[PDB]
């Protein structure tokens, strides 16, 4: 699943911002 | 009569905006309790006001980081704005200072924690506890763009929730007032429009893209592009192929392909109409636009809140002590915080 593979991936956490 | 609010939000926007508020506290009025969220030069943490009691989100900047970042300008915007808004749903400024190392602003405390806290533990929100949380970024960015102001990175991670459900934006990182086009490559990458991707210059509906993305994810329990690297996320992005879950109902989906719209004559929020093609859509109908700016709406999560101090809607992080150094450092890049 779209959820599974979600939860599974490194992405999950807080996420920071990119910039200049 | 929206009109006439606007106006008149405006006259004491530009008052604030051209005549800034400086040097209103000093660190020792603060006690330092806890740390609620950290970034790449600091941190925002409680303190106690010691003269009245008050508990305060102070935020604190490393001024030296800030400089070997190449984000002076990027922090200046930040406070500068911050101080001249007013709107109830931007956590709101009460004081700022600095001193030799570092700088301070001290926010309202927003007990309920952030949304992407509640968003990841319960997996996702309906679509009628999506819906309110959605239409407070729709009035606040209605307000923000009549000022000139591009926010710049909305997520779950920045929209706190207060003791009565309703969102507080945080983390003006990004904003600048802009009349006409900007180039900055900033976001998270989740969130960007195609254009900022592409280098193409961009205004304010890089925002309303973002809020389609708020949407998604609010709603899904994760967001319309992602992947491992940043990378891979923005290859996505530029395609635009969104897949939508099933359990998305139809007026969902139509609101999403016209917010997600590669083709700026055609996104919402960008329009002839403008932000009243999204109050107008079918997915908000049930949504009473006043009563959600006077907070009269039933919030559909009221946070448990077990008294003042309480940090328990907050992961934990390492703290680290305060060093004021005796040197001023950076002074003349600082000097109008
Ligand atoms: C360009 N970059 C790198 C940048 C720009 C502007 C900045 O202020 C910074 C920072 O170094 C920075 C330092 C600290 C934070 C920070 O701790 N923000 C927290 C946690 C990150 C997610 N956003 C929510 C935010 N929390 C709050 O602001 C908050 C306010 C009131 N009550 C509870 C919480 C955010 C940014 C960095």
């Amino acid at each position: 699943t779209t959820y599974a593979d979600f939860i599974a991936s490194g992405r999950t956490g807080r996420r920071n911002a990119i910039h200049d | 009569s929206v009109k006439e609010f606007l106006a008149k939000a405006k006259e004491d926007f530009l008052k604030k905006w051209e005549n800034p508020a400086q040097n209103t506290a000093h660190l020792d009025q603060f006690e330092r309790i806890k740390t609620l969220g950290t970034g790449s030069f600091g941190r925002v943490m409680l303190v106690k006001h010691m003269e009245t009691g008050n508990h305060y989100a102070m935020k604190i900047l490393d001024k030296q980081k800030v400089v070997k970042l190449k984000q002076i300008e990027h922090t200046l915007n930040e406070k500068r704005i911050l101080q001249a808004v007013n709107f109830p749903f931007l956590v709101k400024l009460e004081f700022s200072f600095k001193d030799n190392s570092n700088l301070y602003m001290v926010m309202e405390y927003v007990p309920g924690g952030e949304m992407f806290s509640h968003l990841r533990r319960i997996g996702r929100f309906s679509e009628p506890h999506a819906r309110f949380y959605a239409a407070q970024i729709v009035l606040t960015f209605e307000y923000l763009h009549s000022l000139d102001l591009i926010y710049r990175d909305l997520k779950p991670e920045n929209l706190l929730i207060d003791q009565q459900g309703y969102i507080q934006v945080t983390d003006f990182g990004f904003a600048k007032r802009v009349k006409g086009r900007t180039w900055t490559l900033c976001g998270t990458p989740e969130y960007l429009a195609p254009e900022i991707i592409l280098s193409k210059g961009y205004n304010k509906a890089v925002d309303w893209w973002a809020l389609g993305v708020l949407i998604y994810e609010m709603a899904a329990g994760y967001p319309p592009f992602f992947a491992d690297q940043p990378i891979q996320i923005y290859e996505k992005i530029v395609s635009g192929k969104v897949r939508f879950p099933s359990h998305f109902s139809s007026d969902l989906k139509d609101l999403l392909r016209n917010l997600l719209q590669v083709d700026l004559t055609k996104r919402f929020g960008n329009l002839k109409n403008g932000v009243n093609d999204i109050k107008n859509h079918k997915w908000f109908a049930t949504t009473d636009w006043i009563a959600i700016y006077q907070r009269k709406v039933e919030a559909p999560f009221i946070p448990k809140f077990k008294g003042p101090g309480d940090t328990s809607n907050f992961d934990d992080y390492e703290e680290e002590e305060i060093r004021v150094s005796i040197n001023e450092k950076c002074g003349k890049e600082f000097s109008e915080f």
